[PDB]
């Protein structure tokens, strides 16, 4: 909350692709497990179909076949390379989470991306023009002035009732 | 016939005023030693028509016609007053209390939104002198206060208002104050407008009385930010007149 | 120009979407 | 030319003292005895133009035509300002804790 | 610090006679505040009147005075209006008004002491705090 | 510096669905074939050639 | 709006010289 | 440093306008938070001139007092602040006066305070300013400490602080 | 100078697109041979 407030890192293009390696990366582990679930061959008699598997055999234990061509009609395309596909695997959230390491380092530096200054020209110039990004602002505004005497004892800042940023009646 | 809030919510009803039978057209005698008030009045905007900047060259801007986009949310009702008894006979009404404003948003050709805040606040109406009954062709002229649309403790999308809000373009830390100097400082304007009530139809039983009404105000400033519009709406109202 | 370069952007994706789909490199059993 | 009225208006004697004219009725809580009935009358007969003219309201009681003489350093008048007594602001202004 | 008796010393009346309470009686004055009261008056505030707080000070200023404990008891048993001008115990629970409002039936005078001397022992505590709302959580 | 506007006003488009129209008046309700229509029809008309043409 | 016009130029080189060097590579790869 | 010098200057006998008057820009011009490098932007882009502007002069040490002559002090802006209040203290510290957000409950307005401005050094040497619009400015540029004239013209600056070469 | 800032892309474009497409085409000849 920090780092909303006072970095406004949610705009931050580096963690914006660390989100997506991240939660990319939550979907390929679901999706690849889901599928080979589901894909299996039939290689014992019960319906408990963890025995059908010996680390040992030389075989696919599901078919790609089968599941490429679900996916490739249910989501158009579909991995047909089995080592592209964990090496695939492999990238998405390593790259995300360098991605978003990179944005980190330019926030030892308060070197944000915090404002598109377009926004803030028109809307310094025009006061019925709001956005979500303007929205955004405002809270950020209400983070740092609520919380920072608190979080930052050591500044002694002291913020008298009257000069805390605050909407109608709240 | 009498109807229920069941009978009437969602239908739109809600805000429009009553009416009268065609064949109302009466008259409600006046008696001088007597004091009055309008238990109800109800206006009910038909059309809303805004003045056109007439450019540069100019000529002669018209009133062009506008659409609502903010719904059966317009009407102004359960308004109260005196009805008093001039000594050159004529009638006026004083407006005490009431849902007296709503504010409106229509839409121009080319999609420019003009708000305002549609209302008769502190309206005072004067009847033509020596009127011993209302009839269907009495007229009340009026004028009316039109406060600011938005109110001193608004804040603009980059916080800033009148009585909150920050002072400054806080975003623009070094920016030269002096260009954004009327967007920055919020002004609260009060202006007067005027509005023509005649009226059509008279149940003198009853004391209810209907016509029509015209009215002229301005459009929201934005607290100062903006020159307003000239804003013309016509439509229908709705009285009832009791002894006081 | 700004729009426009954003809309651009998105057409062109939605053309690559296209021929992703439709003509892929077709996947054979070898 | 153009400026902030409320920003002004605490310049005059609105900034120091209960201001009959503008103030926001919650101020009368400041002191015994006005809060809620007299902050009542003094706002809905408000437009003063002396502080005075506060024990002119008719129906006072002599207790309460009292309570007021003690509170006259406590008040001022200043011109109604319409940012501040519109929407009905002198009832409620928005603000609460 | 600590709950000492000089924290637990309050304005028993107007007439500056004090009494000293016990640990076990702030702390009962808590639970049965908690229990009556701070659906409304949680931390010295009013929620259905925030012009109107629990501070010693306004308290102080109300007519009757209600910075002591027989003030509050009395309060408690018949409220009013803070210039005292009007009864409200239609709206305000009290002993008078225990058939509307439940939660008074099965107080005892011992209850509303405690609960009073909770009131007026909070602000010597938390300060701003009571009282004074979201700015100071 | 408007080019196709006026081949779409010289056979009869001449307003927009925003109410304005390009002899001066306003409030007016052209139809579909407003100026915003006819670049839609053209578009639409682009995207079913585009389809032709792969499957030719 | 008041944005960067150098960000025209600056996204239009972002996808076409990056494109250009993969398409390059993709033709050259089909006619061998 | 520049207190150092000047608490010297006000030992030989020189007036505050002289010692004062004795910084030289240079150092002024370091004492300006537009000028710490932790006050950019990742896509703030270009020269530090293309924000505040090109300096073109220091209008001398800003003085704040209340209407009683207390002096009074501008908390100053830290660097992790995008925006930052304008509140005022005495010597100690106390809270003395401030741009209320919420004017209704206001208490240290500079109207209701009177505070003044009077500049010392620089361009504005010798001026007083007592009229609150004015005051408020130059204490809201008094957060970034030095207060310098610029051009914004030139560059046509945003007014949006960039950062240095050491912070790229 | 207050030159047409549409200058720049139109240059760059009016380069970079004629010519790369004759380099699509020359670096997929020799790769035949
Ligand atoms: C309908 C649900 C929905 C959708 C479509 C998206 C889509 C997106 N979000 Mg959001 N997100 C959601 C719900 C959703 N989100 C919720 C509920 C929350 C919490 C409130 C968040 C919190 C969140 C954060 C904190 C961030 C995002 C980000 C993103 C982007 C990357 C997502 C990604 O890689 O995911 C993993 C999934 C995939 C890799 C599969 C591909 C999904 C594609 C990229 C989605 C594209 C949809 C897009 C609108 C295009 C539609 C075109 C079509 C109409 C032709 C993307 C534009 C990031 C962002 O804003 O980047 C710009 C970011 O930083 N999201
Ligand atoms: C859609 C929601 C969403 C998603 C998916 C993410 C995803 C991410 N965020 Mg974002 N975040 C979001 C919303 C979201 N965020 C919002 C709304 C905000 C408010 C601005 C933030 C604020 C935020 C901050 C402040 C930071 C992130 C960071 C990150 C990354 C964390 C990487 C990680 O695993 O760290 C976990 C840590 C590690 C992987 C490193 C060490 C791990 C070792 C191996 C641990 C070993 C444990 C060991 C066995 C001991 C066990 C002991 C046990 C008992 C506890 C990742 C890209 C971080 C980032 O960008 O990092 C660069 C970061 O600092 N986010
Ligand atoms: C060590 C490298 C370095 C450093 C520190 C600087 C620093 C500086 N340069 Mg210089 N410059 C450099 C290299 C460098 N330059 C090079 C190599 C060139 C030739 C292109 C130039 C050309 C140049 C010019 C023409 C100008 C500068 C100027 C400046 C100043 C402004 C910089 C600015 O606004 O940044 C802006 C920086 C950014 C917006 C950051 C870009 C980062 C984006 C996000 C790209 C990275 C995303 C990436 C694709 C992610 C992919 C992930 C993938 C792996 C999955 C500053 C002092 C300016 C100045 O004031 O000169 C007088 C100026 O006009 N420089
Ligand atoms: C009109 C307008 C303008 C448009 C609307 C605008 C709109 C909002 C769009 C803007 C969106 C925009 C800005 C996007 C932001 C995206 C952004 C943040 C990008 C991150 C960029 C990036 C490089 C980050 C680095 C991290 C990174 C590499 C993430 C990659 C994540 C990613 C692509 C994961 C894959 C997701 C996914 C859908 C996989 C499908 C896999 C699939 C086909 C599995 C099926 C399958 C499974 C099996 O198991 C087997 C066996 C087989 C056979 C098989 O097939
Ligand atoms: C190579 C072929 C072309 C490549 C594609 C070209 C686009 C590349 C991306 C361009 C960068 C985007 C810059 C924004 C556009 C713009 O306006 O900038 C414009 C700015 C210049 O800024 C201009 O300066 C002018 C004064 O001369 C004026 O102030 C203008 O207003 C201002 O726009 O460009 C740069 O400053 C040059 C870039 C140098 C950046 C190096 C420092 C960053 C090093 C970090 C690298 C880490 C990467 C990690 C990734 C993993
Ligand atoms: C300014 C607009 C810019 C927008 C466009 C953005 C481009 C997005 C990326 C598209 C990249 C193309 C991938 C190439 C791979 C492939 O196509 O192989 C060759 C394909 C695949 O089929 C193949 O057919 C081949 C045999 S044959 O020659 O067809 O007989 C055979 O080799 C193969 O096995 C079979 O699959 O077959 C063709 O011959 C098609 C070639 C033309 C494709 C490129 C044109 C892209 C421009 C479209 C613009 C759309 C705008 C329309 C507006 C109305
Ligand atoms: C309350 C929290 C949820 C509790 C139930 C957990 C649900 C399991 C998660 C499944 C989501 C993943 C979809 C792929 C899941 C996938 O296909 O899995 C299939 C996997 C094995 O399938 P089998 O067909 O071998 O067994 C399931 C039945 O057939 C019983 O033999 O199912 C489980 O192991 C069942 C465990 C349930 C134990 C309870
Ligand atoms: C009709 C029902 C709804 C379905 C409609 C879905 C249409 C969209 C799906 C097509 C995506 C095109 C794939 C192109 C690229 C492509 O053709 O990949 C095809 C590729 C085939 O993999 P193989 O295993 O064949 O690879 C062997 C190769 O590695 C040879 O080197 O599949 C991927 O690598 C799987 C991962 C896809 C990762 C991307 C999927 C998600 C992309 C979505 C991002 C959206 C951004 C939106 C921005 C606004
Ligand atoms: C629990 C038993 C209690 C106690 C001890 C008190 N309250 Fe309330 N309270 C409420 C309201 C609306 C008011 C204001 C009424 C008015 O003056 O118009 C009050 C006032 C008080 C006071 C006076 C404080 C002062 O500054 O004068 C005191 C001491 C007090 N109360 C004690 C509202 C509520 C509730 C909402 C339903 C509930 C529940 C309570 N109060 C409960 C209690
Ligand atoms: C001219 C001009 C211009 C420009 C333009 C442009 C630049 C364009 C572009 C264009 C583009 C860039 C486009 C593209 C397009 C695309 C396409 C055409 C698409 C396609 C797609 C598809 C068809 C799809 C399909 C499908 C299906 C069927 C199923 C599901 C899936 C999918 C979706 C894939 C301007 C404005 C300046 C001005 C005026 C003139
Ligand atoms: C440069 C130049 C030139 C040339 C130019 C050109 C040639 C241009 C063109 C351009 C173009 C040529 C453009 C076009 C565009 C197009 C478009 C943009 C399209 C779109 C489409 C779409 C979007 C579609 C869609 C769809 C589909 C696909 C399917 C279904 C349906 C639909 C419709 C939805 C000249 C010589 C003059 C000179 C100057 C310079
Ligand atoms: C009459 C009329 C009109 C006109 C119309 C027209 C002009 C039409 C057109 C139309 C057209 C223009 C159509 C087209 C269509 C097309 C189609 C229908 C297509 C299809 C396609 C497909 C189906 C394909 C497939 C595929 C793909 C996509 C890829 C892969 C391969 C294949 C080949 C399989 C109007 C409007 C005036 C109105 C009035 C009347
Ligand atoms: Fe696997």
């Amino acid at each position: 909350l920090f780092f909303q407030g006072f970095h406004n890192w949610t705009l931050n293009p580096f963690h914006m692709m660390g989100v997506a390696g991240v939660l990319g990366g939550a979907l390929l582990c679901a999706i690849h497990g889901a599928t080979v679930e589901n894909t299996l061959f039939q290689d014992g008699e019960g319906a408990s179909t963890f025995r059908a598997f010996n680390p040992t055999q030389a075989e696919e234990t599901y078919s790609m076949v089968t599941a490429n061509r679900f996916w490739s009609q249910i989501f158009g395309i579909a991995f047909s390379n089995k080592r592209w596909l964990h090496f695939f695997m492999l990238f998405v959230p390593v790259t995300g989470l360098w991605m978003s390491a990179i944005g980190v380092v330019g926030l030892a530096l308060n070197l944000r991306s915090y404002d598109f200054i377009s926004q803030e020209i028109r809307a310094a110039e025009d006061p019925e023009f709001e956005t979500f990004y303007t929205k955004n602002l405002l809270l950020n505004e209400g983070i740092r002035a609520w919380m920072a005497p608190q979080d930052q004892p050591h500044e002694n800042f002291v913020f008298p009732e009257e000069v805390l940023p605050r909407g109608n009646a709240l | 016939q009498t109807l229920t809030y069941d009978d009437i919510v969602g239908t739109g009803l809600a805000n429009k005023c009553p009416t009268l039978d065609d064949t109302a057209r009466g008259a409600y005698p006046i008696d001088s030693s007597q004091t009055y008030r309008i238990a109800r009045l109800c206006l009910q905007p038909t059309t809303f028509l805004v003045k056109e900047e007439p450019k540069n060259k100019r000529q002669e801007a018209e009133f062009v016609p506008t659409k609502l986009v903010t719904r059966e949310t317009t009407s102004l009702d359960q308004i109260q007053g005196e009805l008093k008894v001039n000594s050159d006979g004529s009638l006026t009404f004083v407006e005490e209390d009431g849902i007296d404003f709503q504010p409106v948003t229509v839409q121009m050709a080319g999609g420019e939104r003009i708000p305002l805040l549609f209302t008769v606040k502190n309206l005072v109406a004067s009847t033509q002198p020596n009127v011993t009954s209302i009839t269907t062709s009495t007229d009340f002229k009026g004028e009316f206060n039109v406060p600011s649309y938005r109110t001193a403790n608004f804040l603009d999308p980059k916080g800033r208002g009148l009585a909150s809000g920050y002072d400054s373009a806080i975003a623009l830390p070094q920016a030269k104050e002096e260009e954004l100097a009327r967007a920055n400082v919020k002004r609260f304007s009060l202006t007067k407008g005027q509005i023509s009530l005649n009226v059509a139809k008279v149940d003198g039983r009853t004391g209810e009385i209907a016509g029509t009404f015209e009215s002229e105000q301005l459009s929201d400033d934005d607290m100062g930010a903006h020159e307003p519009h000239e804003v013309k709406i016509q439509g229908v109202f709705y009285a009832s007149i009791e002894p006081a | 120009m700004e729009t426009i370069t954003y809309v651009f952007i998105f057409a062109c994706i939605i053309a690559l979407f296209f021929f992703a789909i439709f003509f892929r490199e077709p996947p054979r059993i070898t | 030319e153009l400026v902030n009225v409320v920003d002004e208006k605490l310049g005059t004697a609105y900034g120091e003292k209960i201001d009959l004219n503008n103030t926001n009725i919650a101020a009368f809580i400041q002191y015994r005895g006005l809060y809620p009935t007299l902050a009542k009358l003094i706002v809905k007969n408000a437009p003063y133009e002396s502080v005075e003219d506060v024990l002119n309201i008719p129906g006072l009681t002599e207790r309460q035509k009292q309570i007021l003489r003690e509170n006259l350093e406590h008040f001022t008048v200043t011109e109604v300002e319409t940012a501040l007594v519109e929407g009905g602001d002198r009832y409620n202004n928005g603000l609460y804790k | 610090a600590e709950l000492t008796p000089e924290v637990l010393t309050v304005p028993l009346n107007s007439e500056g006679k004090t009494i000293t309470l016990t640990e076990k009686q702030y702390l009962e004055g808590k639970r049965l505040f908690q229990y009556a009261c701070a659906s409304c008056h949680v931390g010295g505030i009013t929620k259905t009147n925030p012009s109107l707080d629990l501070r010693t000070e306004t308290l102080a200023l109300a007519t009757p005075p209600r910075d002591n404990i027989e003030g509050l008891v009395d309060y408690m048993k018949n409220p009013t209006t803070y210039d005292g001008e009007q009864e409200i115990a239609e709206v305000h629970p009290s002993l008078r008004s225990a058939d509307i409002f439940p939660k008074m039936r099965n107080l005892t005078e011992k209850d509303l002491v405690a609960i009073a001397g909770h009131i007026l022992v909070e602000p010597k505590i938390l300060g701003d705090k009571w009282g004074g709302g979201k700015v100071y959580y | 510096g408007m080019f196709v506007l006026p081949f779409m006003a010289r056979l009869g488009v001449t307003g927009s669905w925003s109410g304005w129209s390009i002899t001066g008046e306003t409030g007016i309700d052209p139809g579909f074939w407003s100026f915003e229509g006819v670049a839609l029809a053209h578009i639409v008309l682009s995207g079913l050639l585009f389809l032709a043409a792969c499957w030719h | 709006m008041e944005v960067n016009q150098l960000g025209l130029i600056a996204t239009a080189l972002f996808v076409l010289v990056p494109s250009v060097f993969l398409i390059i590579l993709y033709v050259q790869t089909e006619s061998q | 440093e520049i207190n150092r010098r000047v608490q010297a200057s006000l030992a030989s006998g020189a007036t505050l306008e002289e010692a004062w008057s004795a910084i030289p820009e240079k150092l002024a011009f370091y004492d300006y938070i537009g000028n710490n490098p932790a006050k950019g932007g990742l896509f703030r882009t270009g020269p530090m001139n293309k924000g505040d502007g090109i300096a073109q002069a220091w209008k001398g040490h800003a003085v704040f007092r209340n209407k009683e002559g207390e002096e009074l002090f501008v908390r100053r802006m830290p660097a992790f602040f995008e925006s930052f209040p304008v509140i005022l203290t005495d010597k100690n510290g106390v809270v003395k006066a401030d741009i209320p957000f919420r004017r209704a409950e206001s208490k240290y307005s500079f109207e209701q305070q009177g505070v003044t401005v009077s500049f010392y050094g620089g361009e504005l040497n010798g001026q007083t300013f007592t009229d609150p619009p004015t005051v408020k400015s130059y204490a809201r540029k008094a957060i970034f400490g030095e207060i310098f004239e610029f051009d914004t013209e030139t560059l046509n600056s945003d007014g949006i602080f960039r950062t240095s070469p050491r912070g790229w």
